């Protein structure tokens, strides 16, 4: 409804989403550091799915290097920090799904029950490259405990998967698409790399 | 791809091949996700690590 599309573009809308991106990052980060409030996190992700999808609607039917798509990448430049945070939240919990399961890791876990200990976990993710120190401190937080050595490695890995089976998908579509209608554009490139 | 699982360990694997370092570019790569002391065998360099 192109006549309607320009109305939202010339509207006090971008300053609303950039604020949303900011608040989405911290609670998504704060909520993960607990096991009882995990239930609220699920419907918080559902809000992310219903927020990014409307950005697709603005972008549908757009011309290459158009004016609507210019503000899409422009709004991210200011709302960057928030975005990046989200993308990270995904990687982190998608690289763990692999680590746990890698021969190496299964060599640190030494116990019948099927649980690793905090110390070990640290050593593992640290012995392996990546996973900068402070991130390791965070991961030994969103984890559970039980004698500080019952971090049942399994669950953790396959916990925040399904809930975000999407979100991560619908940001992949977002970065790719703009990355086709607004071709030559450095700003965006950076995002796609992360 | 099996008769050739015999040479991997050999101490002259890169014989008629310029890169006499292959065994050290695999330890450096697939050397974290897999025990630095596990790929330190199926590529010879026993203890060479
Ligand atoms: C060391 N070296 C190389 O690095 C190389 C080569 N041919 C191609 N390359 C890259 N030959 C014959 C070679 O001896």
């Amino acid at each position: 409804c192109t006549g309607n599309q320009q109305s939202l573009a010339h509207s006090r809308l971008w300053d609303a989403v950039v604020g949303f991106l900011h608040v989405f990052a911290h609670m998504m980060m704060k909520l993960a550091q607990d096991s009882s409030q995990i239930e609220l996190l699920k419907e918080l992700l559902d809000l992310q799915k219903d927020m990014v999808v409307m950005l697709l609607s603005l972008l549908e039917g757009n011309v290459v290097n158009g004016m609507i798509a210019r503000q899409m990448v422009d709004m991210l430049v200011e709302s960057s920090s928030n975005v990046e945070m989200i993308l990270k939240f995904f990687d982190m919990f998608l690289k763990l799904k692999d680590i746990v399961g890698s021969e190496a890791f299964q060599d640190y876990v030494t116990d019948p029950r099927g649980l690793i200990s905090k110390k070990d976990f640290q050593k593992a993710m640290d012995s392996q490259k990546q996973f900068t120190g402070p991130e390791i401190q965070f991961l030994l937080s969103c984890s559970e405990a039980d004698e500080n050595e019952m971090i049942n490695f399994e669950e953790f890995a396959n916990r925040f998967q399904e809930p975000a089976r999407d979100i991560g998908f619908n940001v992949a579509v977002l970065l790719t698409n703009l990355s086709e209608h607004v071709p030559h554009d450095p700003r965006l490139r950076n995002f796609l790399e992360l | 791809g099996q008769w050739d699982r015999l040479v991997l360990n050999t101490p002259s694997f890169p014989s008629n091949y310029w890169d006499k370092f292959v065994k050290r570019k695999v330890l450096d790569k697939h050397g974290d996700i897999f025990g630095r002391e596990r790929i330190a065998e199926l590529l010879g360099m026993d203890l060479a690590s």
